[PDB]
């Protein structure tokens, strides 16, 4: 009878705190800490809602219509979601209570399931989990539990992939502990070497290029030729192209023998240096087909800011080397730790028409959508539109499929879901 | 920790022997770690298989012991679950079937007291595979019992695990109704992330019963599922798979060339499938000859099993039905000795096939 | 005594099918021909499925006409790459 | 490594027409099937003439004859291709309207390749003539 002011009076607070907390300018602050503070603010609206109201379903919807007003704002929202997830699950130490992790995962559900336009989400997924290709550092069961209570409420394809994921992970290992045994039982003097192939698949992992061809060390080339017979063996029909952006390697050098660890190129790059010394940039370039673009990264990350380990330098101390700086091996034991890393690296390489293409296909999309207008039921006229254009991959009947969901919202193809018989027939 | 791995590594480099020196380097990194480190974890471990090399089974039960009361929290529980895994992985190669259960149920009461939704049951699980091995039934029943008190929605993985157990024990001994019931309780179950494996045997199990049922339509879904699932995972249950597709598929009244899907194109020249793929080539493009041929020339591996056997008389039935099908659309009024002797049979069963096709 | 030995690689590799596909399982000619109907009379295209099933576009549609399911795996059939 | 469309092309073509010496259909048949995958981004029409060329040659070693005719005739019609081999092109798609199975597609590329006034020239006419009256 009087509860009205009070309701204004906390819908003016929320606008104004939710005006205040878009932040659409005036940026600069952590990106974590601002993604820890969204957090900590939904969970103390939460539990006003919660103990005050007693869970009441007329301030549940006020605060979800609140909650859908003030939301929209902000659009590079779903990275942050991806980014707090990954760096929580990342670390368990702090919180190894499943109880804590799943109401935190509930919470992003239930946040995620107020916003639309998950196929960013989800390509954010497969960025983060590319940049899971390392070592584990996660609780696996936690993100089995998570990607199973999304898949219940989402559906298929993309939660079939992520299944896809994991199964092709577990599948991995499991081929791995096979060629283990084989290995053992048929013993082979050059399987003496550690083998941790972890083969993939293309249809449901992303892809980043095409792949350089960089040259194998000959005892490498046998142990990776012996295991492509074996695998060519077994179940047959399918080939294995060795790529070379990812991998984790390490290596005795010196004197103490101290453990190196380096990835791919590198590893290449030392065994060229070690069968003779006095070696130049060009002569490392000319026979180890080298990348060009992502070979910045790793030619600033060897030198140029190395950690007081110091493993290698060059004597043309520089900051740019473009042609013919000549690099020497020394032995720079420095320090006395037997496990000197240069993961370092991993750590700052991270960082740093389509125009006409994509105008075409709206117009194309436009025009398919307004002009067929043909008797479908629930799928022909996503034939007839593709029957209708000349060249293919152009269609892509995702973007029918997004237009005939999006093309709900009045009269036109607003048809009913429990009988999708009518479709404005030919009309 | 700047002198801790040095130390650590120093006592790895040994690598030649082992004299209790490094066992002491060891005993010297625990005395100088601090809280539970996985340094600490990796040392026990070297260690601990290390002298599975030189026996002194008490000692290696006693400080496995102490090692699963460190793993109660100091290490993210895949580390844990690895080194679990590979510890069982090299003392099974071994036998040593007394330690063996020593450290099974040890690692039962350890993972009870510690943390048991997550941990505890893949154990129980890694258990039941384990003495569904040894086949000694009875106590399995209690295993199972106390497996489902355990676990009992939200657990669809969990559920769908006891049910392959389950299903496995009941296909042991023949025990049709019940698994059917088993099927239908895990059909029930619409959101689980199954292992590559796990899926295959009841998907295996419910087309096995479509077949035996009577339906002909969500057997061969449910096969190829079974296969799909089994050929990523394992290799022992893929040709039986085929086979049972390829007849399911016959069954059928035909419809589109199994062997034409490209999942399973390079399973064709193997000997244990080329029966299926000649009769999937006679079967297809109706002739009589070469199926009765291809039936003929492989008594061995067609007439021997238990469920081709009784489907081979729904089987050369609709072969010859579809030829007389096709023989009698031109003609308006012919001889039963002419379709006798095309048809390959006698006059009287002539007369049965077409009394029963005019019905 | 080379001066470095390789002790360890996690190699990672991509498998594809040897064959992506050659027959369009209505017709039992390859992908490239015009689906037998449209050779007879004189445009042609293949369709894809999220199975990865690959047809003559005349020979799925003349099947969607009367059926909803993929004339291989025979569970629900949808469009995916064109 | 990929080399280039051009030189993949020529090796399937050369490799189809080994084959068609020792009529294996199958293999040739595999070989022209991949090269009709990788020939929609072809960029010379040379190329693309002796794919044509070979598509009806392995066409009509398959048993398979209308279409084969039919693929003739069309060929039979290139402003690049000289007049000579438009001529063995023709004859060809003769020898295989002549040699088929009876039906309305019979009767149409019958009708059609009587029509043509350069097939008057060819040898064999009189039975082309026999043919299309249903003597
Ligand atoms: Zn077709
Ligand atoms: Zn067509
Ligand atoms: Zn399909």
């Amino acid at each position: 009878n009087g509860l009205k002011t009070m309701c204004e009076c906390m819908s003016s607070y929320l606008r104004e705190q939710g005006k205040a907390l878009v932040s659409e300018e005036g940026e600069g602050k952590n990106p974590v800490d601002y993604i820890q503070g969204l957090l900590d603010l939904k969970s103390r609206f939460d539990r006003f809602l919660l103990e005050s109201f007693n869970n009441d379903r007329l301030f549940k919807q006020t605060i979800a219509g609140d909650f859908e007003y003030f939301l929209n704002l902000n659009s590079r929202s779903p990275e942050y979601l991806s980014l707090f997830i990954d760096d929580k699950l990342k670390k368990g130490v702090k919180g190894l209570t499943e109880q804590e992790v799943e109401t935190i995962l509930d919470k992003a559900m239930v946040l995620f399931r107020f916003m639309q336009e998950k196929d960013v989400f989800e390509r954010y997924y497969k960025q983060h989990l590319a940049r899971l290709l390392t070592n584990k550092s996660v609780s696996d069961d936690s993100e089995k539990n998570m990607i199973s209570k999304l898949k219940t409420e989402c559906g298929c394809q993309f939660t079939s992939k992520l299944e896809g994921m994991f199964r092709d992970m577990s599948i991995s290992n499991t081929t791995m502990d096979e060629f283990r045994q084989h290995l053992q039982a048929t013993g082979v003097s050059l399987g003496g070497v550690d083998l941790t192939v972890r083969v993939l698949t293309t249809g449901y992992w992303p892809t980043q290029s095409a792949t350089p061809k960089c040259n194998i060390p000959p005892a490498p080339r046998h142990a990776f030729e012996i295991f492509r017979r074996f695998y060519l063996a077994k179940h047959s029909g399918r080939q294995l192209t060795l790529q070379h952006h990812m991998g984790s390697a390490d290596l005795n050098a010196t004197t103490r023998k101290h453990i190196l660890q380096v990835s791919t190129f590198q590893m290449t790059i030392l065994m060229l240096f070690n069968n003779r010394e006095k070696y130049t940039f060009e002569e490392i370039q000319q026979e180890t087909d080298i990348p060009e673009r992502e070979l910045v990264r790793a030619l600033q990350s060897l030198a140029c800011g190395k950690p007081t380990q110091r493993v290698l330098t060059k004597e043309p101390k520089s900051k740019e080397i473009e042609n013919g700086h000549i690099f020497t091996v020394n032995d720079q034991f420095t320090s006395k730790l037997h496990r000197v890393k240069i993961q370092t690296v991993a750590a700052k390489q991270g960082e740093s028409k389509v125009d006409d293409d994509r105008k075409h296909e709206i117009e194309a999309a436009i025009v398919r959508i307004m002009k067929s207008r043909k008797k479908m039921q629930h799928n022909v006229l996503v034939a007839e539109v593709t029957q209708q254009l000349k060249a293919r991959f152009l269609p892509s009947p995702v973007v029918i499929k997004k237009r005939i969901e999006g093309l709900i919202e009045r009269e036109y193809l607003a048809r009913t879901p429990e009988d999708r018989k009518v479709y404005t027939y030919v009309a | 920790n700047v002198d801790l791995e040095n130390q650590y590594y120093n006592s790895k480099a040994l690598k030649e022997d082992d004299p209790k020196a490094a066992l002491s380097s060891f005993q010297k990194v625990l005395e100088l770690e601090g809280e539970k480190g996985e340094w600490g974890f990796k040392a026990l471990k070297q260690m601990i298989k290390i002298n599975f090399k030189l026996t002194n089974f008490p000692e290696m039960m006693n400080r496995y012991k102490q090692l699963l009361t460190y793993i109660r929290s100091a290490v993210t529980r895949n580390y844990s679950e690895k080194s679990i895994n590979s510890i069982l992985d090299y003392i099974s190669t071994s036998k040593q079937m007394d330690l063996l259960q020593e450290f099974y149920e040890t690692t039962l009461e350890a993972l009870k007291d510690a943390k048991n939704d997550r941990l505890w049951f893949k154990t129980n699980t890694k258990l039941g595979k384990l003495y569904l091995e040894r086949e000694e039934y009875g106590k399995l029943q209690k295993i199972l019992r106390q497996l489902h008190q355990s676990c009992q929605l939200k657990k669809g993985t969990q559920l769908l695990e006891i049910y392959a157990l389950e299903i496995q024990m009941y296909t042991a001994q023949k025990n049709n109704k019940k698994l059917k019931a088993l099927y239908e309780q895990s059909l029930h179950i619409k959101s689980a992330i199954p292992h590559p494996l796990i899926m295959g045997v009841i998907r295996e199990c419910g087309g096995k019963m479509h077949l035996r049922e009577g339906e002909f339509e969500k057997a061969h879904t449910d096969f190829f599922e079974a296969f799909k699932n089994y050929d990523e995972s394992g290799s022992p249950r893929r040709t039986t798979c085929l086979k049972y597709l390829v007849l399911a598929n016959m069954l059928m009244k035909s419809g589109i060339n199994p062997f034409d899907s490209q999942e399973a194109k390079p399973y064709k020249n193997d000997p244990e499938i080329l029966a299926m793929t000649n009769l999937v080539s006679a079967y297809q493009n109706n002739d009589i000859t070469e199926f009765e041929k291809i039936l003929k020339t492989n008594h061995s591996n067609i007439m021997d099993d238990p469920f081709i056997r009784e489907h081979i008389e729904e089987l050369l039935r609709n072969i010859r039905t579809q030829v007389l099908i096709k023989l009698i659309k031109p003609y308006t009024r012919i001889h039963i000795p002419f379709i006798s002797k095309e048809l390959n049979i006698d006059v009287a069963d002539v007369e049965s096939l077409l009394v029963q096709c005019i019905l | 005594k080379k001066r470095f030995e390789v002790k360890k690689w996690n190699a990672v590799a991509l498998w594809a099918w040897d064959i992506v596909v050659d027959n369009c399982a209505i017709c039992r000619n390859h992908i490239m021909d015009l689906c037998i109907e449209c050779q007879a009379n004189q445009e042609c295209t293949v369709a894809w499925g999220v199975c990865n099933h690959a047809f003559h576009f005349h020979c799925i549609s003349r099947w969607l006409k009367t059926r909803q399911v993929c004339p291989l795996d025979n569970r629900e059939w949808e469009f995916q790459k064109y | 490594k990929q080399y280039n469309v051009d030189y993949k092309l020529e090796t399937y073509l050369k490799i189809a027409r080994l084959y068609l010496e020792d009529d294996d259909p199958v293999q040739a048949e595999a070989y022209i099937n991949r090269a009709s995958l990788l020939q929609n981004e072809s960029t010379n029409e040379q190329l693309q003439i002796h794919y044509k060329v070979c598509y009806a040659r392995v066409l009509d070693y398959r048993r398979k004859f209308i279409e084969a005719a039919q693929r003739y005739n069309e060929l039979s019609y290139k402003t690049i291709v000289h007049e000579s081999e438009r001529l063995e092109a023709l004859k060809h798609a003769l020898h295989c309207t002549i040699l088929a199975s009876a039906g309305q597609q019979r009767s149409r590329m019958l009708a059609t390749l009587f029509k043509d006034e350069r097939c008057q020239q060819l040898a064999a006419y009189g039975i082309l003539e026999k043919m299309y009256l249903d003597r």
